[PDB]
Formats: C-alpha cells, structure tokens, sequence
C-alpha cells in the first residue's frame, strides 16, 4: 500500500550504496588504497597513479 | 671481451613481490614501537598506513 | 638463459640498501612500487630470480 514512500527511501539507500562501492572500483591505477600508493611510490610517478 | 657494451654479459636479478592480504614474512629494517589504543594516532601494520 | 634459478627467501629483514653500496647498478629499473621508498615496506613472498 505504501509503496511510493518507500520508492523515494530505496532510491535514496541505493544512490549511497553505489557511491560508497565506487571507492573499490581501480580507475586504470595500480590499487585503490590512496594510502597505499602515497606510500609504495615515488612521488613524481605517484602523482600519475 | 672485444666488442662495445651491446653483447657484453650482463647478469640480470629480477625480484618479483606479491604485495597481497597475507601473512607478511619479508619486512624491511624499520624499528617497532610500543601499541597505544585509546588515541586516534596513525598507524602502519605491515605497510597499510 | 632457459634455467633460469629461483631462490626464494621468507621469514628474514630484507634491507635494500645493501645493494646501493655494491657494485654499480645502473639498471635499477623497478618497474613496480617504488626505487627508493622500499625499506619501509612489509613482503608476503619475495622470489628472486637469476
């Protein structure tokens, strides 16, 4: 019965929960892990990465 | 031992890392400190920063 | 060439700065993480090859 309020809730819910899953998505780099990459590279390349 | 450096012998060592979650063995020669919980602090557990 | 060893070492501090007072490596090429900042770095499983 009370569908097109949830409608408005699950848009929501699933707009934040694919945002929050695009942070484990590599965009061409070598990892995902910012702290990872500042640390295991030099910082002239690091900054390509 | 006559010809220019293009065909002299070169000995080549290739060190090959696997940088993954796992047990690490292979460290490098940074000291330890002592483990303080109840504080944000920064923290660097086998590399992860 | 085609047997090709592979020593691989575990469980031992790997100190790389052993290899900058050696003979002249001008071929220090790593095509990886990082020439310089690798001492401050933890290793699951080091195979080197020869």
């Amino acid at each position: 019965a009370l569908g097109k309020l949830q409608d408005v809730v699950n848009h929501n819910a699933q707009a934040l929960n694919t945002l929050v899953k695009q942070l484990s998505s590599k965009f061409g780099a070598i990892s995902s892990v910012l702290n990872d990459i500042f640390s295991r590279l030099d910082p002239p390349e690091a900054e390509v990465q | 031992p006559t010809y220019g450096v293009g065909h002299q012998p070169y000995r080549v060592v290739v060190l090959s890392f696997e940088l993954l979650h796992a047990p690490a063995t292979v460290c490098g020669p940074k000291k330890s400190t002592n483990l303080v919980k109840n504080k944000c602090v920064n923290f660097n557990f086998n590399g992860l920063k | 060439v085609y047997a090709w060893n592979r020593k691989r070492i575990s469980n031992c501090v790997a100190d790389y700065s052993v290899l900058y007072n050696l003979a002249p490596f001008f071929t220090f090429k790593c095509y990886g993480v990082s020439p310089t900042k690798l001492n401050d770095l933890c290793f699951t499983n080091v195979y080197a090859d020869s």
